[PDB]
C-alpha cells in the first residue's frame, strides 16, 4: 500500500505522461496539407526574430 | 586468464553438434574440468599484487571471487531439466547455449584490469538474462517485468561513460588501475558533486536501496522455468562489486554528503525485512530477504577503514551460495505442486522426510550458528560502524532479531496436519532432487574451517 | 533577443524587485506567443476571430509564471541573507509552477507541478556558478 | 517498361555524384535537381491514386526545397563573387543556406514529409532510395562546415531526437515505425558536425547497413505489425531470431555494434567540455529502444498465429548481398580499432 | 563528400567559370577585375582559418568595389552640404 | 594530406606492413566463416554443412579485403603522429620544460578520518 | 513465362505462342450435370487440356511427388461429412470455405501461367466466379453467420487484380431439378436430404449471380437441356471454333493485350503467379479473429511440428 | 540600391500559405513559376553590370530547369484530376 502504490506513483507517472504527450503529436496532423505549410513560413519567420540567426 | 575464456568458448560447438539425449550428459561431463584449471594457477601469493600477464587481466588479486563464478553452470542445467523436456531438440540447445555464453562475459568480468573494458562487459549482461525472462518463463505480466528489467541498469549506467571519458581526458588514462598512483584531491563544489554522484548511483541500481527497486521482485516472482537463470541472477546481484574499484580511490574524500547514503540504506534496511511476513509467495519470500542482508554491505564500503572491507568481502558470498541454495529449494516443491504460493503447502514434513533435514541446515544459515561464513563477517560489520557511533548497533541488531522470525516463520508452515488433498504430489524426493540440493552446504562449511581465503587484501 | 537575457544576469542579482519581474516576465511573456502560433495553425480553425484557438489563454497563462518567476527570487533573495543561493532560488520553482496548478485543476496535474519546476529552477544558478557552458567552442 | 527501368534507377546516382563532384554552386543546383525529377516515376508503377496522392505531397515539398537554395546563391555573388564551394560570407545567406537544405534531411520542423510519405506508398521493395536522399546533402555539410551560425544547427538536432522518440509510441504501420527514427540518427550526426565533420559519415555508414538489412527483412510478406505475427509458424522460424539480432542492435546496446558510433561520439563531443548536451541526448535514446521491445515481444512469442493456411511450398525471393550484410551489423564493435582512419 | 575526380585525372569538369578573373574568351576584363588579381595572391597557402585574422583588408576595398557603399554615402551628403543652401546662393559652377 | 583521391597513397612504402596471423586477419572472416552458413539457413538447405563452393569465398572475400583495409590504417596512424612530432618540435614556449621536484614538497591538504 | 529480368530483354512472351491458340475458357455445372459429360471431353481435336473441379488435396497433389498428406495437417471441415450441415457447431463448416477457396485461385493460377509455358486452351469446371452460387445457398440454408460472409468477399475483391476473365463462358445444359434425381441415381450416398434450400438457391444463383459474369462482351454460349448428346458436342466444339475468333472480341479483355509491348500485360502478368507465394500473399487472415479460422499457437499450433520432418526432404552435399 | 531592395519584395510572393493553399490548386502552382522570373531577373541584374561574360549562360539555364520542374508538377494535377475532375486541394484522404 506505500511500496507498491506511492512507488508506483512517480515512475509510472512517467510512461503515461510520455504516452499523453505522444497523442498530441500524430492525432493532430491527420492531413489538411493547407494547415501543414501555414506552419512553415511560422518557422521561417520565428528564425528572423528571435536568436543570433542574423548576426 | 590465460586459457579460461578458451576452453569453455569451444563447450559451445558441442551442444547442437552432438547427438540426442547425451546433450545432457555431455555438457555436464566437460563443465566440471575447468573448474580444476580455476583453482590452480590462481591462490597465489600475494603481496600486491599479481597483475597477471597483459591489459586484459589482473588475475583478480586483492579479491579471489572467481571460484563461486564457475560452481553454478555444472549446477543449473541438472535444476533445468526438471521442465524444460517439452519442446524441439534445436530450441532447447539454443536454451543452454545463452547460459554458457553468459559465463564468458562473466569471466573476463571481475578480473577486467581497466575501466573501458569493464563498463562494456559491466554491460555485456542484460542480454541473455531478458531472452529468458521472455521466452519459456511462466504465466502472463511477463513482458512488462522484462521492461522493468531494463529501463533501471541502463537509466543509471550511461552516465559512467559520462563520468570515465571524462577522466580519461583529464588525468592520464583509466586503463591501468595500477597506473592510479596520481590521484589529485576533490574539494567541494557545485560541479564535483555530480562527479561523485554520477560515479555511484549506477552501482545502486544493481544491488538495491530501498529505493528504486520495485524491479527486483518481478523478475524473481516472474521467473523461468524453476529457477534457472534465478540462481545466475543472485550473482548478477552481487556482481556490482565495482564499487570496491572505483571508490577506494577516484574522490575518496567526499563523505560529506555520505550520510544520505548511509541513512536510507539504513531504515530501509529494518523496512524491507518486515516488509514480507504478510506476503503470499514463495519466490518474493526469499526476495525480499535478500534485499535486507545484501543492504548491509553498503555502509561497510561508504564508511571506510578496514576491519570492514574484511566482513564486505565475506559477506557477498554469504546470500551467495545460501540464497541460491533458498531457490533450490523453492524450485523443488514446483513441479509436484504447480502453484508456487506458500498457504497451499500445509501437510508436509511427513511426505518428504528426507529433504526435511535440508531445510533445517539452510534456514540455520541465516541464524547462522556463528562458527560460520555468514556471522563471521557479520561481527566485523558491527566492529566498524561501532567505532562510527553508538547508535549503530540498535537498527543494525534488529535485523538479526526480524530474521530470526522470518526465517522460522517459513520453516513451520511445512508442519501441518492431514493435508486435505494431494492425490498427485506422491514423488518421495528422486536422485536429481537432492544431489542438487547437495554441493552447497557441503563447500561453505567447508571453507568454514580455514576461512583464510575468504579475506581482501583488506 | 540575447539582449534581454544579457539585461539579466549583470544588474539586479536580487535586488532591485521593481525592476527584476519587469525583465523576467518578459522572457514569460513571450513565451506564450509561440505557442499560440501552432494553436492555431496545427489545431484546426477556429471561430470567426482568429486568433480564437482551441483553449485560448495560453499567453494568459505563461505571462503570469514568468511574472512571479522573477518576483519570487526578489522577494527571497532580498529577505532571507541577501545572495542568490539554490536553496534561495529553489523556492520560485514551486509556486511559480501552481498557477498551472491553479488553473486546469489539481490532483494529477497540479500536484507535479511544484515537483519537476522546482529542481529545473535551482540548477541555473547552479549553471552559471561552476562555470558550464551549454554551447562551447575551442 | 523493364530496359528504362534501370535507366531512371540509374540516373538517380548519376546526380549524387555530381553533387559530390563539383566546385560550383550551379552545377550542385543541377545536381539533386534532376535529382528531384528522378525519383517520381518510382513512385508511380502501379498507377494507384495513393501512389499519386503521396508523390505530389513530396513533389511541391522538394521543389521549394530546391527553389530556396538558389535564393542563397545569389546572395554571395551579390556579396564577393566568388563561386567557389566554401563560407558563404554572409550570416542572412548561411541562415537561408541550412533551413532549406534541411528540408532534404528532413528535421524535426518539416514533419509529416516523411511520414505521409512513406505511409500510402505500396511500393514496400524499395523505398530504400530514401537512403540516397539522405546520402546527398551531407556530402554539402562537410563543405559548408567553417560558416555556420553554429545555434541553429544543434537547435535542430536537439529537437530532431524529441520528436523522433515519441512519434512510434502512436503506431502499428511499420512503415512508419520505418519512417520514424529516420529522424533520429540525423539528428546526431548533425551534432557532430560543428566539431570534427570526419567520423560523421561514421554514423552515415552505419545507418544505412541498418536500415539495408531491415526492409529486405520486411520483404518476406510483413507490412502491418500483426501480420508479423503470422509468419513465424506460417513463413519460417528462422526469420524470426534473425529480425530480434537487429532490433535490439539498431537500439544501441554495446555487446552489438549498433552502440559503436554513441560509444565514439562522446570521445570527440567532450575533450570539447559540453557535457550537457550529450547527456540529454543519451538518456533521449532510451526511448529509442522501446520502439523495438513492444515490436519485438509480437515476432517472438507466437502471439496467436491463426487463420490456418499452410505454406507447403519453397520460397523464392531475391535476397541480393542479404545475408553477408548482418555480419557487420551485429558483431563489428570489437572489429573497429580504426574506423575512424580509413574513412577520416 | 568532396572526392575531387578532377584533381587526379587532369581534365576539368569547369573550373573556368569559377572566379572574375579566368578566362575572358576576348580578354575583356570586368569592372572589380584589379582586386580579384590582388586579393587571391593575399591567402594562397593560407589555410583559411587565419585568413580571416591575417589578410582582413584586401578583401575589403574589394567587397567595397563590388557596393561602392561608402562613396555612395558620401556622394549623398554632398545634396546635404549644399543643396539646402539653394536660394541661399552657390551655384557654383556656372556653365560651362 | 595532400595528393588527394587515393586509396593509399606511394608514400605508404615504409609500413612493416601490417602482415598476416594477426587475430584481426583471423577474425575478419571467421564472422564470414559463420556469414556464409547463415546463407544456408535462410533457404532451408536444410544442411547447414552444405556445398563447400558456397562454403567458402565468403572466407576468400573477407581475408584479402581485411589485409587491403589495414594497410592504411596504420599507415593513417603513422601519418596522424608524422605530422605530431614537428608542431611538437616547434614552438617551445607552447611545450614547456616544466621541472620535476620530488615528495619533499608537496603539501597535500592533508585530509585524515 | 517471364523469368526474371535477364531473360525477358533477350526473347520476350508477349506475343509469340498465342496465334489465337489461348482461348481462355471455363465452364460452371451444376451438381452431377458438367463433371466430366462434355467438360472433360473437350480435349481433342482443339488441344485443351483439362482440369479437375476441386478437393482439399489440390495443394497437397503438387510439390514433388505428389502423395497426398492427411487432413490432420490439411485442416478443413471434412468433405462428405459436412452434408450433415450442423449450422450449430464448434465448428467450423466455414473452415471448410477457407481451404477450399485456398485452392480456388491455385487451380486459376496454374491454368494461366501454362498459356504462357506452352500455348495451349484450358478449361475449367468451376473458376472463382462458382464459389459465389454456393454462397447463397450457404446463406440461407443456416450454416453460416455474418462476420464470416464478409470475410472472403474482402478477400475476393483483394485477390483479383490482374486476371484476364474467359472467352466462350458456358453454362452448361443444366435440367430443371432432375438433379434432384440424380442425386440418388448417381450413387452418392453422403449426397442426402438436404433439401431444395440448397438445392433451389443455387439454381436460382445462375442467373442471379452468373449473369454479370454472362453479361461479359465476351460472348457466351447458353443452354438449357438434359445434355450434349452429341448434339451440343459439336455445337460447343464446331460452333465454339468459328466463334472463338470472328464475333467473338468485343473488346477482348483477356488476349495478353495492348500491354504487351514489354509492359504490364506480358511480363507482371506472368511474374504474379509464376513461383506462387504471392498469390497466397495478400490471402493471410484477418486482423485478429474472424471466429472460425482460427489454429493456435502451440495447440492446435504444434502441429507443425509434427509435420517439421526435416523441413526439405532430400537434398546432399557438395551440390 | 533600391533597384535592388525592390526586387527583393517581389521574391516574397512565395509566400507558403499561399504555395499550397488554398483549393483552385492551379493557383498554388501559379506562383511556383511565379518565384521565377523573380531570381531570373535578380541574377540578370547583377551578372550585367558588373562585366562578367561568363556567367551569361547561369540564368538562361536556370530557366531550362525552370520549365522543366514546372512541367512535372502540371502533369501529376491532371492526374489529380483524371479520376476527379476537379482539384480542390481540400481533398484528403491519406493521413500522416
Ligand atoms: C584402509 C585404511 C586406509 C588408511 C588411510 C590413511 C590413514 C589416515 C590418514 C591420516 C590422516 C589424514 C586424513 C586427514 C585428517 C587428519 C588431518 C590431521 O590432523 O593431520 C594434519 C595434517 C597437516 O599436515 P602437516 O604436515 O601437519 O602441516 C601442514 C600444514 O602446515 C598444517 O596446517 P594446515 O594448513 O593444514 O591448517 C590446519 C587445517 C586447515 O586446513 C583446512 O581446513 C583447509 C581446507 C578447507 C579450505 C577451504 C576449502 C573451501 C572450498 O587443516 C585441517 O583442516 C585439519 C582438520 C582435519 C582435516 C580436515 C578434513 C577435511 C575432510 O593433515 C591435514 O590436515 C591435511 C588436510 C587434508 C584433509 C584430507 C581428509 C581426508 C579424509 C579421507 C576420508 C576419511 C573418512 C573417514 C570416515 C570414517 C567413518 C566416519
Ligand atoms: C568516378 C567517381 C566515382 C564516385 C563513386 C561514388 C559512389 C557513391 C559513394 C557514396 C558513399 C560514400 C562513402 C564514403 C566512404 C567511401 C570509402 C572511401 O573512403 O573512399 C574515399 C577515398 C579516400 O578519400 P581520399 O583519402 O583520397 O580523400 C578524400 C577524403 N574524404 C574521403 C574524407 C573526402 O577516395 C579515393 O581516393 C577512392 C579510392
Ligand atoms: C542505341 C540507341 C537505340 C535507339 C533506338 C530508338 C528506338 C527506334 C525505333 C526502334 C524500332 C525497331 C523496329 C524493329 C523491332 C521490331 C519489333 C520488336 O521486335 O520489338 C522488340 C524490341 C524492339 O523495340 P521496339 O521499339 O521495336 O518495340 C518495343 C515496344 N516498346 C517500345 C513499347 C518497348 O526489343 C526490345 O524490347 C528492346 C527495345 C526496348 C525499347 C527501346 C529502348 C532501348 C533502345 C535500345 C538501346
Ligand atoms: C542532470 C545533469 C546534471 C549535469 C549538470 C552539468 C554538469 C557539468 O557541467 O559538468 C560538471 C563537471 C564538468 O564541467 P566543469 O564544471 O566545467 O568542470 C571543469 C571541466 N570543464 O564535471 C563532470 O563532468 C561531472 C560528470 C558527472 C555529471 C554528469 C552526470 C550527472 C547526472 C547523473 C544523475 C543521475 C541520472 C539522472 C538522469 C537519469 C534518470 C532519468
Ligand atoms: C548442426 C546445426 C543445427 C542442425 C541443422 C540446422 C537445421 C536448421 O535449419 O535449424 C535452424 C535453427 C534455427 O532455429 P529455429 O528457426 O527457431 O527452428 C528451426 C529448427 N529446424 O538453428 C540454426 O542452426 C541457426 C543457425 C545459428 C547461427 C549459425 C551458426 C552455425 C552453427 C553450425 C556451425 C557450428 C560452429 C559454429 C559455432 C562456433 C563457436 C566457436
Amino acid at each position: 500500500l506505500l511500496d507498491l502504490i506511492w512507488l508506483e506513483a512517480i515512475l509510472p507517472k512517467t510512461i503515461s505522461l510520455a504516452q499523453m504527450k505522444a497523442s498530441t503529436l500524430v492525432t493532430n496532423q491527420k492531413g489538411l496539407i493547407k494547415l501543414y505549410f501555414l506552419s512553415f513560413l511560422i518557422t521561417i519567420l520565428i528564425s528572423m526574430i528571435l536568436f543570433n540567426f542574423h548576426e | 586468464m590465460l586459457k579460461y575464456i578458451i576452453p569453455t568458448i569451444m563447450l559451445m560447438p558441442l551442444t547442437w553438434l552432438s547427438k540426442n539425449n547425451m546433450i545432457w550428459v555431455n555438457s555436464t561431463a566437460h563443465s566440471l574440468l575447468i573448474s580444476f584449471t580455476s583453482l590452480l594457477l590462481m591462490n597465489q601469493f600475494g603481496d600486491n599484487s599479481l597483475n597477471f600477464s597483459l591489459l586484459f587481466f589482473s588475475d583478480s588479486l586483492s579479491t579471489p571471487l572467481l571460484i563461486l563464478t564457475m560452481w553454478l553452470l555444472p549446477l543449473m542445467l541438472m535444476a533445468s531439466q526438471h521442465h524444460l523436456s517439452k519442446e524441439n531438440l534445436t530450441r532447447k540447445k539454443l536454451f543452454i547455449t545463452m547460459l554458457i555464453s553468459l559465463q564468458l562475459f562473466l569471466i573476463m568480468t571481475f578480473t577486467a584490469m581497466e575501466l573501458i573494458l569493464f563498463y562494456i562487459l559491466f554491460e555485456a549482461t542484460l542480454v541473455p538474462t531478458l531472452i529468458i525472462i521472455t521466452r519459456w518463463g511462466n504465466q502472463t505480466e511477463r513482458l512488462n517485468a522484462g521492461l522493468y528489467f531494463l529501463f533501471y541498469t541502463l537509466a543509471g549506467s550511461l552516465p559512467l561513460l559520462v563520468a570515465l571519458i571524462y577522466i580519461q581526458n583529464t588525468v592520464g588514462s583509466l586503463n591501468f588501475l595500477m597506473l592510479q598512483y596520481w590521484v589529485q584531491p576533490v574539494h567541494n563544489s557545485w560541479s564535483n558533486v555530480f562527479m561523485w554522484l554520477a560515479c555511484m548511483m549506477a552501482f545502486m541500481v544493481k544491488m538495491p536501496l530501498y529505493g528504486l527497486h520495485l524491479w527486483l521482485p518481478k523478475a524473481h516472482v516472474e521467473a523461468p522455468i524453476a529457477g534457472s537463470m534465478v540462481l545466475a541472477a543472485v550473482l548478477l546481484k552481487l556482481g556490482g562489486y565495482g564499487m570496491l574499484r572505483i571508490t577506494l580511490i577516484l574522490n575518496p574524500m567526499t563523505d560529506f554528503m555520505a550520510y544520505p547514503f548511509i541513512m536510507l540504506s539504513l531504515w530501509g534496511m529494518i523496512m524491507t525485512s518486515s516488509i514480507c511476513l504478510r506476503q503470499t509467495d514463495l519466490k518474493s519470500l526469499i526476495a525480499y530477504s535478500s534485499v535486507s542482508h545484501m543492504a548491509l554491505v553498503i555502509v561497510a564500503i561508504l564508511i571506510q577503514t578496514p576491519w570492514s572491507y574484511m566482513g564486505a568481502t565475506a559477506l557477498m558470498i554469504a546470500h551467495g551460495l545460501t540464497s541460491s541454495m533458498l531457490f533450490c529449494l523453492a524450485n523443488s516443491n514446483y513441479e509436484r505442486i504447480h502453484s508456487r504460493t506458500m498457504i497451499l503447502a500445509r501437510g508436509l514434513q511427513t511426505l518428504l522426510p528426507l529433504m526435511a533435514t535440508w531445510w533445517l541446515l539452510a534456514s540455520l544459515t541465516n541464524l547462522a550458528l556463528p562458527p560460520t561464513i555468514n556471522l563471521i563477517g557479520e561481527l566485523f560489520v558491527v566492529m566498524s560502524t561501532f567505532s562510527w557511533s553508538n547508535i549503530t548497533i540498535i537498527l543494525m541488531g534488529v535485523n538479526m532479531v526480524i530474521t530470526a522470525l522470518y526465517s522460522l516463520y517459513m520453516l513451520i508452515m511445512t508442519q501441518r496436519g492431514k493435508y486435505t488433498y494431494h492425490i498427485n504430489n506422491i514423488s518421495p524426493s528422486f536422485t536429481r532432487e537432492n544431489a542438487l540440493m547437495s554441493l552447497h552446504i557441503l563447500p561453505l562449511l567447508l571453507l568454514t574451517l580455514n576461512p583464510k581465503i575468504i579475506l581482501g587484501p583488506l | 533577443a540575447k539582449t534581454v537575457l544579457r539585461q539579466y544576469w549583470d544588474i539586479p542579482e536580487g535586488t532591485e524587485c521593481h525592476r527584476k519581474t519587469y525583465a523576467t516576465t518578459s522572457i514569460g511573456g513571450a513565451a506564450g506567443l509561440v505557442v499560440s502560433a501552432y494553436s492555431v495553425a496545427l489545431k484546426t480553425p477556429t471561430s470567426f476571430l482568429e486568433g480564437v484557438a482551441r483553449t485560448g489563454r495560453y499567453t494568459f497563462t505563461a505571462a503570469a509564471i514568468g511574472a512571479i518567476f522573477g518576483l519570487t527570487s526578489c522577494i527571497s533573495a532580498q529577505v532571507r541573507e541577501k545572495p542568490d543561493d539554490p536553496l534561495n532560488y529553489l523556492i520560485g520553482g514551486c509556486a511559480g509552477g501552481l498557477i498551472l496548478g491553479a488553473r486546469t485543476r489539481s490532483y494529477g496535474i497540479g500536484a507535479a507541478a511544484c515537483a519537476y519546476m522546482g529542481l529545473t529552477a535551482a540548477l541555473v544558478k547552479m549553471g552559471q556558478l561552476e562555470g558550464w557552458q551549454v554551447f562551447a567552442e575551442p | 517498361n523493364p530496359i528504362i527501368f534501370i535507366i531512371i534507377l540509374l540516373t538517380i546516382m548519376l546526380g549524387t555524384i555530381i553533387v559530390m563532384i563539383s566546385s560550383h554552386w550551379l552545377l550542385v543546383w543541377i545536381g539533386f535537381e534532376m535529382n528531384m525529377l528522378a525519383i517520381i516515376p518510382i513512385m508511380m508503377k502501379n498507377h494507384n491514386p495513393r501512389a499519386t496522392e503521396a508523390s505530389t505531397k513530396y513533389f511541391l515539398t522538394q521543389s521549394t526545397a530546391s527553389m530556396l537554395l538558389m535564393m542563397a546563391v545569389i546572395i554571395n555573388l551579390m556579396f564577393s563573387g566568388q563561386w567557389t564551394v566554401m563560407k558563404l560570407f554572409n550570416p542572412m545567406a548561411s541562415m537561408l543556406m541550412t533551413m532549406a537544405l534541411a528540408m532534404k534531411l528532413g528535421m524535426a520542423p518539416f514533419h509529416f514529409w516523411v511520414p505521409e510519405v512513406t505511409q500510402g506508398i505500396p511500393l514496400s521493395s524499395g523505398l530504400i532510395l530514401l537512403t540516397w536522399q539522405k546520402l546527398a546533402p551531407m556530402s554539402v555539410l562537410y563543405q559548408i562546415f567553417p560558416s555556420i551560425n553554429l545555434n541553429l544547427i544543434l537547435t535542430l538536432s536537439v529537437l530532431s531526437i524529441l520528436i523522433g522518440g515519441w512519434g512510434g509510441l502512436n503506431q502499428t504501420q511499420l512503415r512508419k515505425i520505418m519512417a520514424y527514427s529516420s529522424i533520429a540518427h540525423m539528428g546526431w550526426m548533425t551534432a557532430v558536425l560543428p566539431y570534427n565533420p570526419t567520423m560523421t559519415l561514421l554514423n552515415l555508414i552505419i545507418y544505412i547497413i541498418m536500415t539495408s538489412t531491415m526492409f529486405t527483412m520486411f520483404m518476406a510478406n510483413s507490412t502491418t505489425t500483426t501480420l508479423s505475427l503470422s509468419h513465424t509458424w506460417n513463413k519460417t522460424p528462422i526469420m524470426t531470431v534473425l529480425i530480434l539480432a537487429t532490433l535490439l542492435s539498431m537500439g544501441g546496446l554495446p555487446p552489438l555494434s549498433g552502440f559503436m558510433p554513441k560509444w565514439m561520439i562522446i570521445q570527440e563531443m567532450t575533450k570539447n567540455n559540453s557535457i550537457i548536451l550529450p547527456t540529454f541526448m543519451a538518456i533521449t535514446a532510451l526511448l529509442n529502444l522501446y520502439f523495438y521491445m513492444r515490436l519485438t515481444y509480437s515476432t517472438t512469442l507466437t502471439m496467436f498465429p491463426s487463420t490456418n493456411n499452410m505454406k507447403m511450398k519453397w520460397q523464392f525471393p531475391l535476397m541480393k548481398k542479404m545475408t553477408f550484410l548482418p555480419t557487420m551489423v551485429v558483431l563489428s564493435t570489437m572489429m573497429l580499432p580504426l574506423t575512424p582512419m580509413l574513412s577520416v | 563528400p568532396f572526392f575531387d575526380v578532377q584533381k587526379r585525372l587532369g581534365v576539368d569538369l569547369d573550373r573556368w567559370m569559377t572566379i572574375q578573373s579566368a578566362e575572358q574568351p576576348h580578354k575583356i576584363p570586368s569592372r572589380c577585375h584589379a582586386f580579384e588579381k590582388e586579393w587571391i595572391e593575399c591567402a594562397h597557402g593560407i589555410g583559411s582559418i587565419r585568413a580571416e585574422k591575417e589578410c582582413k583588408i584586401e578583401f575589403e576595398d574589394f567587397r567595397e568595389c563590388l557596393l561602392r557603399q561608402k562613396t555612395m554615402k558620401r556622394l549623398h551628403a554632398i545634396r546635404r552640404q549644399r543643396e539646402k543652401l539653394i536660394k541661399e546662393g552657390k551655384y557654383t559652377p556656372p556653365p560651362h | 594530406g595532400r595528393a588527394t583521391f587515393q586509396f593509399l597513397p606511394d608514400e605508404a612504402r615504409s609500413l612493416p606492413p601490417p602482415k598476416l596471423t594477426d587475430p584481426r586477419l583471423a577474425f575478419v572472416g571467421f564472422l564470414g566463416y559463420c556469414s556464409g552458413l547463415i546463407d544456408n539457413a535462410i533457404r532451408r538447405r536444410p544442411v547447414l554443412l552444405a556445398g563447400l563452393h558456397r562454403q567458402l569465398l565468403y572466407i576468400t572475400s573477407f581475408v584479402f579485403v581485411g589485409y587491403y583495409l589495414l594497410k592504411r590504417q596504420d599507415y593513417m596512424y603513422a601519418v596522424r603522429d608524422h605530422d605530431m612530432f614537428s608542431y611538437i618540435k616547434s614552438h617551445p614556449e607552447d611545450f614547456p620544460e616544466k621541472d620535476k621536484k620530488t615528495y619533499g614538497e608537496v603539501f597535500e591538504e592533508f585530509h585524515p578520518v | 513465362l517471364q523469368y526474371g529480368p535477364l531473360a525477358y530483354i533477350l526473347g520476350e512472351k508477349a506475343t509469340k505462342k498465342m496465334t489465337e491458340k489461348s482461348k481462355l475458357i471455363t465452364v460452371d455445372g451444376n451438381i452431377c450435370s458438367g463433371k466430366s459429360k462434355l467438360a472433360k471431353e473437350i480435349a481433342e481435336k482443339l488441344g485443351l487440356k483439362h482440369f479437375p473441379e476441386a478437393g482439399i488435396h489440390y495443394v497437397d497433389s503438387t510439390t514433388g511427388d505428389g502423395k497426398p498428406l492427411p487432413v490432420q495437417f490439411s485442416g478443413n471441415c471434412s468433405l462428405e461429412k459436412f452434408y450433415d450441415d450442423p449450422k450449430s457447431n464448434d465448428g467450423n463448416s466455414y473452415r471448410l470455405q477457407a481451404w477450399l477457396y485456398a485452392s480456388r485461385l491455385l487451380q486459376y493460377a496454374d491454368a494461366l501461367e501454362h498459356l504462357l509455358s506452352t500455348g495451349q486452351g484450358v478449361v475449367l469446371e468451376r473458376s472463382i466466379y462458382s464459389d459465389f452460387v454456393f454462397l447463397e445457398a450457404m446463406y440461407r440454408q443456416g450454416f453460416i453467420r455474418k462476420q464470416c460472409v464478409d470475410h472472403y468477399n474482402q478477400v475476393k475483391k483483394v485477390t483479383i487484380c490482374e486476371y484476364l476473365p474467359p472467352h466462350v463462358v458456358v453454362y452448361v445444359d443444366v435440367p430443371v431439378p432432375e438433379v434432384q434425381s440424380r442425386i440418388q441415381k448417381k450413387g452418392n450416398p453422403h449426397e442426402m436430404k438436404i433439401t431444395s434450400a440448397y438445392l433451389q438457391d443455387i439454381e436460382n444463383a445462375y442467373k442471379g449471380t452468373f449473369l454479370p459474369e454472362m453479361s461479359e462482351k465476351c460472348e457466351v454460349l447458353q443452354y438449357s437441356a438434359w445434355e450434349a448428346q452429341d448434339a451440343e458436342k459439336v455445337v460447343e466444339d464446331i460452333e465454339y471454333l468459328k466463334y472463338d475468333k470472328g464475333p467473338w472480341l468485343d473488346q477482348n479483355d483477356r488476349n495478353l493485350h495492348k500491354l504487351r509491348m514489354l509492359v504490364q500485360d506480358k511480363l507482371e502478368v506472368l511474374n504474379y503467379t509464376s513461383i506462387p507465394v504471392f498469390l497466397p500473399e495478400v490471402t493471410v487472415g484477418a486482423h485478429q479473429s474472424d471466429q472460425v479460422f482460427q489454429e493456435f499457437t502451440e495447440l492446435p499450433g504444434r502441429k507443425y511440428r509434427a509435420g517439421y520432418n526435416e523441413d526439405v526432404g532430400d537434398k546432399w552435399i557438395w551440390l | 540600391s533600391m533597384v535592388y531592395m525592390n526586387i527583393m519584395m517581389a521574391f516574397t510572393v512565395s509566400l507558403v500559405g499561399l504555395l499550397m493553399y488554398r483549393s483552385h490548386l492551379m493557383s498554388s502552382l501559379l506562383c511556383l513559376e511565379g518565384m521565377m522570373l523573380s531570381l531570373f531577373v535578380m541574377a540578370a541584374l547583377t551578372i550585367l553590370n558588373s562585366h562578367f561574360t561568363l556567367a551569361s549562360m547561369m540564368p538562361i539555364i536556370l530557366l531550362v530547369f525552370a520549365a522543366c520542374e514546372a512541367a512535372l508538377g502540371l502533369s501529376l494535377l491532371v492526374m489529380v484530376s483524371n479520376t476527379y475532375g476537379t482539384d480542390y486541394v481540400q481533398n484528403l484522404n491519406l493521413l500522416q
